[PDB]
């Protein structure tokens, strides 16, 4: 979710997958 | 070659049996194995 | 009272009441111990397997992927090493050992279920591992031609810790420490709620990991501040704890909760956690040999901390010696091994997924590049790893035992401050705590103590004597740092009855481990020996009690810089642990058998072992001495053999002593008549004044040989030649070099002298117009090439005792260079077979001897075992690639020069005492000069009073006195042995001189008339005076030895100045003050630099001399020049003398000229700061303001 998290990869992922 | 045989080179035996064709080109072609050092990189302590 | 051949030569006096219980453990022990459980398995010991087996076992099962494919571990074979290690060392090869593995893969139908994998397969073959370095019996290592010595690691014990911050009131803490992995911590809270934390993040209820699972009110506070509804919330909370900003997987939170604590590879205790943990809790109900966590474990372990905070129990010490344990280097190659085997496994993992074979064997699979590269990695880059101090044999000794809390698992140098630097009251069995660094490392070095052993488990246990019904017993037992706690210890100073029994009812004695007032009943253990708590290094200090400890750890570290003399001198006082260091160091040699000498020359020993008293044995052994061994300290070493021919010799006896070592002593410094008055302020403060005798006697010389090594590489432009034909290079220069181009060997070589000749070619010279005209004018050619030649730094001169060549690889050698190679080969095994045939004509002899005694079948493969090796050595000269190493591609050849000076001591020199007073020489002086006594015998040193009183190094004072009364000695032997040299009143002479004082009785009847006139001779110089470093003669038996010697009851004596021949009024304290000689040369020291080379990136000065080094200015000395108002003087030297490019030329120009004038328009280094900070978008630039 929007957790603040810096890393750009698990932000990525996280759209690619749905 | 190392494992099966275990000597670390035989450069002869690597030419023996290879697609490569050529010898100056291993002699050469190795030359570039080394990736430039950091100049900022640490030595222990080195004197410091 | 000798009893051996070392000490039959000399004899030394012995002081002390206190009976020898036990004899020193080998110091070597801990080193040598840790490799051999790793590398052996001893039936006896109960180590059954092998560490390193016990690794390969645990990983080595897979069964990849449903392959029909099984991987079973059969067993282990290790390779003997190619080179011995001191072939290993000249030829730069690491000492090392092949490691063989044999793995079994069962094939079958590979069917659903049925017959997978039971009917193929069943060939088997052993697949090699990797290569494992192998340790000397001296415990060291060689890596790179490079021996290096592996720092004990000190890191805190796995187990439950509870401790509580003062900060706020009730605040306990409870931690679990795995053997490797994540450790959960649980914090008390002044509300008394309970939180949980993994290694660090988000506070939360202890409560969810009992959650997750499944008089006390505090799980009520807890469980109602928590909103976790169930188990599934538990763990959803617990995984967007470890990661932020992550959605929960259904399946993917259960797999990385159990994995974090219970997977075995990701989770063990090392069996030292859980055995901590069951005996904390007191629960034999867990399994022992389980080192996972279990859900019991950690409700026992919140019980406890509940408990603790009930009040019951006792908070745990950090800084306990129980709770730290020592690793050894072992330990860290065997986590190494398993890190590379995990790697390997992973491979062979996704190696099985590609397959294009028949029948495919089980050797393809196994890669061994993984395992090889961490080992070295380690062992290369390891910070505890470093090179051996080579100062002395003394300093070795102390590097092995040092043990280190620093590196990885290890606490900061800034981190810890004022708690890990403390000695606790356990350090005094375990630590010795005089020996520390004096730098910022102070308190970590730890050394360990001599009579300090290393437990199974890791903690160091010392040796007690157990007391029964008040009464001693002669049972030794070693007692573990928490056993020793409970029991009460007395000191072994106390005297007896001769029962065993304590005269005195009150003794000073630890029961808690602090000093107090103690019954004799109470107690129940005495220590083995009054040296045990010193250190082995602090146990060489003579009266050690005496001198304070500041004083006396200054002393220590001083002296293992002390620097070897061509002639080792042994000190008339010593403490006599020097005969033990010098035994334990494998710097002398010690006959296997016992044999009489058959040849004695100085390059080998040959000895004659008798079987009738001796185990069966070949009957001839062969010893080879190590002549101008060089060293990493550039020492010299070598060995002398003090063996005779046809001399009856003992095992253990030495045969000639090596480094640093006389007659089997240690010794590190000269004796010299030292007086104590100031003179004339050449000692004002620490200074020493030298009567220069010394000098002339060559009393401290020391040799130092410096290797110079020339390789020639293969550039762009051109191969570069080593050969000496350079142009613009005179004859008579080019004269001391051979036809060859190397120097010849055995040449004394001037400062700046061409050692080797090389031409580098060059291309786009560009001359300028002048240059061109002068071309024209002189018909002068432009050279392509410049010559850049290897030459002695300036200041150093020596002579060439050794080259060393290394040829190309692949390239056959050159008439010159082929030729000289198998002249060489040949010289080797040439030498070695004429060499070969005088051992084995030496067998012929011995077998003449027994020819009647049967010989036909009892060595007819003796002879054909030698020359297997002979065949081998000359194999291994030309086992070699060609160039003696691979040589690193890309380099044409190599060559080694080794240049050995000798250095004498010379004013600025350092000089320190044992004592720890240390101090620079200021002058030489005449021998007139200095103050001669009635007799009119120099003094050699004079030392200033002052010092001593400002600090209590009392200890000198009374080994001065001591050194006057063993001098005295040595002078009426003399007079007895000068005239009438008969045995038989010179055996009454010896007596009166050793038996007159002491309870020794050295029953010098035993040695044989020839004997007594040899140590007679031996005593002229001086009479040995051994005392123990806490049982030290007292000044009533000193005073008793003077007055013996004929010397007034005082140290003081009438003195006389050299100059006017006048005696001064006040007697003035004569000692023989035993000193050494620091390694601190002035001559490297210098360091006069005019002009040298800037650095690239700041146009900047190079510092640290190490090409022309100069001054760096403090920014503190700039602010001593504001406060002086010396404008000019700082803008000068902060523009044109550092980073004036333009000033700098300009600068010389005008010094050369001799006008005046300055130029300081801006320094580079600011528009460097500009050019960084005009990269960045903020803008810095120079303006011109009317406002």
């Amino acid at each position: 979710l929007k957790g603040k998290t810096s890393d750009p990869i698990r932000m990525y992922m996280r759209e690619m997958g749905i | 070659i190392l494992q099966e045989k275990g000597r670390e080179a035989t450069e002869e035996e690597i030419i023996e049996h290879t697609p490569n064709m050529s010898k100056e080109k291993l002699k050469k072609i190795l030359n570039i194995s080394h990736t430039p050092i950091s100049m900022e990189s640490p030595i222990g302590d080195d004197e410091d | 009272m000798s009893y051996s051949y070392a000490e039959k030569k000399r004899i030394r006096k012995e002081f002390g009441v206190l009976p020898h219980i036990l004899d020193v453990p080998y110091l070597l022990s801990i080193q040598t111990e840790s490799y051999k459980k790793f590398l052996t398995v001893d039936a006896a010991k109960g180590r059954l397997h092998s560490g390193l087996e016990i690794v390969l076992k645990q990983s080595f099962p897979v069964e990849s992927k449903n392959g029909q494919y099984e991987l079973h571990y059969v067993d282990y074979q290790i390779g003997e090493p190619t080179f011995d290690e001191t072939e290993c060392q000249v030829r730069g090869a690491t000492y090392d050992a092949p490691l063989n593995v044999k793995l079994r893969l069962v094939v079958y139908n590979k069917d659903a279920l049925p017959n997978e994998k039971i009917v193929e397969d069943i060939r088997e073959e052993y697949v090699y591992m990797g290569d494992i370095p192998l340790m000397t019996t001296n415990g060291t290592f060689i890596i790179n031609g490079t021996e290096r010595v592996v720092v004990s690691q000190l890191h805190r014990s796995p187990g439950a810790f509870f401790s509580k911050d003062d900060s706020e009131e009730g605040a306990f803490s409870a931690r679990i420490i795995p053997y490797r992995g994540s450790w959960l911590d649980f914090e008390f809270d002044s509300k008394g709620i309970i939180w949980a934390r993994i290694d660090r993040k988000r506070k939360f209820c202890a409560t969810v990991i009992l959650k997750a699972l499944g008089r006390g009110r505090y799980i009520s506070d807890t469980l109602k501040y928590d909103l976790t509804r169930n188990t599934d919330e538990a763990l959803v909370e617990i995984y967007k704890v470890l990661r932020p900003g992550d959605p929960p997987a259904a399946a993917s939170v259960k797999a990385l909760f159990e994995g974090l604590f219970f997977i075995e590879s990701r989770y063990s205790l090392s069996d030292i956690g859980r055995m901590k943990l069951n005996a904390r809790l007191g629960s034999d109900k867990v399994s022992k040999d389980i080192y996972t966590l279990e859900n019991s474990d950690i409700v026992g372990v919140i019980e406890e901390l509940i408990n603790i905070r009930d009040g019951k129990g006792k908070v745990d010490d950090i800084d306990h010696l129980g709770n730290r344990r020592v690793r050894s280097v072992g330990e860290m190659v065997e986590n190494q091994f398993r890190i590379g085997l995990y790697r390997v496994e992973k491979g062979i993992r996704e190696s099985m997924s590609l397959v294009h074979k028949d029948k495919l064997m089980p050797k393809d699979i196994v890669n061994s590049k993984p395992i090889t590269a961490a080992i070295k990695e380690f062992f290369t880059s390891g910070a505890l790893s470093q090179f051996m101090d080579q100062d002395n044999p003394l300093s070795e000794v102390t590097h092995k035992r040092r043990i280190s809390a620093l590196g990885p698992g290890g606490l900061s140098r800034d981190r810890a401050g004022f708690e890990v630097r403390d000695v606790h009251a356990t350090h005094y069995g375990r630590l010795c705590p005089i020996e520390t660094p004096e730098g910022p490392n102070i308190g970590l070095i730890n050394s360990l103590a001599s009579y300090a052993r290393v437990n199974d488990y890791g903690f160091l246990e010392a040796p007690y004597r157990k007391v029964v019904d008040g009464k001693v017993t002669d049972e030794i037992e070693y007692l573990s740092a928490i056993d020793e706690d409970n029991y009460v210890i007395a000191q072994a100073s106390t005297k007896l009855d001769e029962n065993n029994h304590f005269v005195e009812d009150i003794i000073q004695c630890r029961s808690g481990g602090e000093a107090i007032f103690t019954e004799s009943s109470r107690v129940q253990y005495m220590d083995v020996s009054a040296k045990q708590m010193v250190s082995a290094a602090a146990a060489l200090i003579p009266f050690l009690e005496h001198d304070d400890a500041n004083r006396v750890l200054m002393g220590a570290n001083m002296q293992r810089q002390a620097v070897p003399t061509l002639k080792s001198e042994k000190p008339l006082v010593g403490t006599g642990m020097e005969k033990i260091v010098a035994r334990d160091s494998g710097n002398c040699i010690i006959a296997r058998n016992v044999g009489e000498v058959a040849e004695v020359d100085s390059n080998r020993i040959v000895i004659k072992v008798d079987t009738e008293k001796s185990q069966t044995s070949n009957l001839v052994d062969i010893y080879s001495l190590t002549k101008f061994k060089r060293s990493n300290k550039n020492t010299c070493i070598n060995q002398r053999p003090i063996v005779n021919v046809g001399d009856k010799v003992e095992a253990g006896d030495i045969l000639a002593d090596g480094f640093a070592t006389d007659f089997g002593e240690l010794s590190l410094g000269h004796n010299l008549m030292v007086a104590f008055m100031p003179w004339n302020g050449y000692n004002f403060e620490d200074s020493i004044l030298l009567s220069e005798r010394i000098v002339k006697d060559d009393k401290y010389t020391s040799i130092h040989i410096e290797e110079f090594t020339c390789v020639a590489r293969d550039t762009k432009l051109g191969p570069e030649e080593i050969t000496a034909d350079i142009p613009n290079v005179s004859e008579s220069s080019l004269a001391k070099l051979d036809e060859s181009g190397i120097v010849h060997i055995g040449a004394n070589v001037e400062a700046g002298d061409i050692l080797v000749a090389k031409i580098t070619p060059k291309a786009e010279q560009q001359l300028t117009p002048e240059e061109r005209l002068l071309r024209a004018i002189f018909n002068e050619k432009a050279s392509n090439v410049v010559d850049s030649s290897l030459r002695m730094p300036s200041g150093t001169s020596g002579t060439v005792i050794n080259v060393q060549v290394f040829e190309n690889d692949k390239g056959g050698k050159s008439k010159r260079a082929l030729k000289i190679e198998k002249e060489l080969i040949d010289k080797a095994r040439k030498d070695f077979d004429e060499e070969f045939a005088v051992i084995e004509s030496v067998v012929k002899s011995s077998i003449e001897q027994e020819v009647v005694g049967e010989k036909v079948q009892n060595a007819r493969e003796y002879y054909e075992e030698a020359k297997i090796a002979i065949d081998a050595k000359f194999e291994a000269k030309k086992k070699s690639i060609t160039q003696s190493n691979e040589l690193s591609p890309g380099v044409l050849k190599t060559v080694k020069v080794f240049v050995a000076i000798k250095k004498r001591i010379q004013p600025g020199d350092k000089m320190a005492g044992r004592h720890g007073n240390k101090g620079v020489v200021s002058r030489v002086l005449p021998v007139e000069d200095m103050p001669y006594m009635e007799d009119g015998t120099p003094v050699d040193v004079c030392l200033n009073p002052l010092g001593i009183p400002s600090r209590m190094n009392i200890g000198q004072i009374l080994e001065a006195h001591l050194g006057l009364a063993s001098y005295g000695l040595g002078k009426k032997i003399e007079k007895t042995l000068e005239k009438t040299r008969k045995a038989a009143e010179l055996r009454k002479t010896l007596e009166e001189v050793y038996n007159s004082v002491g309870d020794k009785k050295v029953n010098l009847e035993a040695l044989n008339d020839e004997e007594i006139l040899t140590l007679c001779d031996n005593l002229k110089g001086g009479v040995p005076i051994a005392t123990p470093v806490f049982d030290g003669a007292k000044e009533e038996d000193i005073k008793s030895l003077l007055k013996i010697g004929g010397f007034a009851t005082n140290g003081q004596m009438k003195l006389f100045d050299g100059r006017t021949g006048k005696p001064f009024d006040r007697h003035v304290t004569v000692g023989y003050m035993y000193m050494l000689k620091l390694d601190h040369l002035v001559d490297d020291k210098m360091h006069a630099r005019s002009t040298g080379s800037y650095s690239l990136v700041t146009q900047q000065p190079l510092g640290g001399k190490a090409q022309f080094g100069g001054q760096r200015f403090g920014e503190m000395e700039v602010w001593a020049l504001q406060a002086y108002g010396a404008a000019y003087t700082l803008r000068e030297m902060l523009t044109v003398k550092s980073d004036d490019i333009a000033g700098r030329s300009k600068m010389y120009k005008n010094i050369v000229d001799g006008k005046l004038t300055m130029n300081v328009d801006v320094p580079e280094s600011f528009n460097v700061l500009r050019n960084e900070v005009r990269a960045l978008g903020i803008d810095m630039d120079f303006d011109y303001s009317s406002e």
